[PDB]
């Protein structure tokens, strides 16, 4: 009988030998959770125009928030945009006058929710 | 006026990466590396600071 | 009559993404398990494994191994625990003495 | 094989000015049109760097400390400088690092070498002489890589050793100045990181002799040491570091560092 025994030593030296990493597929233009080499977040990934230096991996803005990333599989730059959020307000006359209302979604495009696009947001229920 | 408002807002945004005596300033890392009984204490420290 | 801020709108994530670099320079297990000859019991052969990535799933799923046993680690969790180095000690014994 | 050379002309080493040399990228983050403040191990501005010669007869290869990191500059032509020896005892007692650049490839090896008292190489007028170590028993790490490499070339290196990681940053510059370090600004891009995990407190340099006794080619190198301090770095629109301010040099620099600007009203 042929016998092989494997022993694992984990010491104060940096870890060197261990298992592979399983990657998924890359999807753009949608609000997803993401993990790039241990950098985790939530947002929408889009095509970018920034050009990193060949040793650089991440991109930060003035307030030190990550806004660009490089795909480790294919060395391409992707921009990271927060998923939409805002306030929801109800425009009404008095209940003494009517029960009709209109709704304003603040800082949200009308395609992601009588639909009228203002700079204040998207207005539904008004002519 | 403009500069004072921008500076205050930047200070508020920057205060969000301090750990205030916890183990980490990232909620997701603490949640994924520790269990709720003690992640609760760490999260409470983060909440009081913020 | 007026306008009142009643609620908060928030878009929720759809999927989950994990990205990592290409798997290269795999550990050469075939140099040990498929060796043309082996060593004696008293003079067992030792080999060091480091500076590579090792995939135990292909080693585990093989049906050619009569005994695959250990106690302190569950074999399905050997693809993530990450160690300093690996020792491989090989020999040939009697069928009864495997225990 | 160990050979002792006894045709040296005794002379103390020189000293010279650093100017604004020795700035490297402190991480892998892209930044565009930003003034960023970083605290790290840097070479202070206008510091006194030691100058070693190799002229004919001078053959400078002493044992130097490593401290918390080393800045190494070489003003070079005709390729005399070759590599470095790192370790604590530089013998077989403990583990030592060897970086060599022979005529073919760059070899990094972490072994228990037995180093000669005067290790060197030799070039025949072709390389056929290599007397550095007598034995090397336990090798934990090996790495073959691509070649790194009036005076015409300036080679700048930064070596650090933190949490078992040996970091090497490098930069190459075409100059036309003869004796001293040129004055200017250039950032050193990261070159390699090795998870060797060994202690280093002393290091040697490796030169190549010329046989046509023996002759040492006209070469010169400079050594400086790193210290912990705060710098203000300027990233332009392509993400390159183009200027820095040492926040502890003089009062004007401290004012600039507090105001986060290169211009002060
Ligand atoms: C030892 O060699 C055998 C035969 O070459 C390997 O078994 C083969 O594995 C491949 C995997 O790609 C299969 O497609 C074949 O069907 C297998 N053949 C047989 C006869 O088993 C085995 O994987 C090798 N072991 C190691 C550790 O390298």
């Amino acid at each position: 009988y042929r016998v092989v025994v494997l022993s694992f030593e984990l010491l104060h030296a940096p870890a060197t030998v261990c298992g592979p990493k399983k990657s998924t597929n890359l999807v753009k233009n949608k609000c997803v959770n993401f993990n790039f080499n241990g950098l985790t977040g939530t947002g929408v990934l889009t095509e970018s125009n920034k050009k990193f230096l060949p040793f650089q991996q991440f991109g930060r803005d003035i307030a030190d928030t990550t806004d660009a990333v490089r795909d480790p599989q294919t060395l391409e730059i992707l921009d990271i945009t927060p998923c939409s959020f805002g306030g929801v307000s109800v425009i009404t006359p008095g209940t003494n006058t009517s029960n009709q209302v209109a709704v304003l979604y603040q800082d949200v495009n009308c395609t992601e929710v009588n639909v009228f696009q203002t700079r204040a947001g998207c207005l539904i229920g008004a002519e | 006026v403009v500069n004072q408002n921008a500076q205050a807002l930047n200070t508020l945004v920057k205060q969000l990466s301090s750990n205030f005596g916890a183990i980490s300033s990232v909620l997701n890392d603490i949640l994924s590396r520790l269990d709720p009984p003690e992640a609760e204490v760490q999260i409470d420290r983060l909440i009081t600071g913020r | 009559k007026g306008i009142y801020q009643t609620s908060n709108f928030r878009v929720q994530p759809t999927e989950s993404i994990v990205r990592f670099p290409n798997i290269t320079n795999l550990c050469p297990f075939g140099e040990v398990f498929n060796a043309t000859r082996f060593a004696s019991v008293y003079a067992w052969n030792r080999k060091r494994i480091s500076n590579c990535v090792a995939d135990y799933s292909v080693l585990y799923n093989s049906a050619s191994f009569s005994t695959f046993k250990c106690y302190g680690v569950s074999p399905t969790k050997l693809n993530d625990l990450c160690f300093t180095n690996v020792y491989a000690d090989s020999f040939v014994i009697r069928g009864d003495e495997v225990r | 094989q160990c050979v002792n050379l006894t045709t040296r002309t005794q002379l103390p080493p020189a000293y010279t000015n650093s100017f604004t040399r020795g700035v490297y990228y402190p991480d892998k983050v892209f930044r565009s049109s930003v003034l960023h403040s970083t605290q790290d191990l840097f070479l202070p501005f206008f510091s006194n760097v030691t100058w070693f010669h190799a002229i004919h007869k001078r053959f400078d290869n002493p044992v130097l400390p490593f401290n918390d990191g080393v800045y190494f500059a070489s003003t070079e032509k005709s390729n005399i400088i070759r590599g470095w020896i790192f370790g604590t005892t530089l013998d077989s007692k403990t583990q030592s690092l060897l970086i060599v650049n022979n005529a073919t490839n760059v070899v990094i090896k972490v072994c228990e070498f037995q180093f000669c008292n005067d290790p060197f190489l030799g070039v025949y007028y072709m390389e056929s002489e290599f007397r550095v170590y007598s034995s090397a028993n336990n090798c934990t790490f090996e790495y073959v890589s691509q070649p790194f490499l009036n005076f015409k070339n300036l080679r700048e290196f930064v070596f650090k050793n933190i949490d078992g990681y040996f970091k090497i940053y490098s930069k190459h510059t075409p100059i036309n100045l003869v004796r001293d370090l040129p004055q200017g600004f250039s950032a050193l891009e990261p070159l390699v990181d090795l998870p060797i995990g060994i202690n280093i407190t002393r290091f040697q340099t490796l030169l190549a002799l010329h046989r046509s006794g023996w002759t040492a080619g006209a070469a010169a190198y400079y050594v400086g040491y790193l210290q912990p301090r705060t710098f203000l770095l300027k990233y332009n629109e392509n993400g390159t570091i183009t200027d820095a301010v040492d926040c502890a040099l003089d009062p004007l620099s401290e004012t600039k560092c507090t105001l986060k600007s290169f211009t002060v009203e």
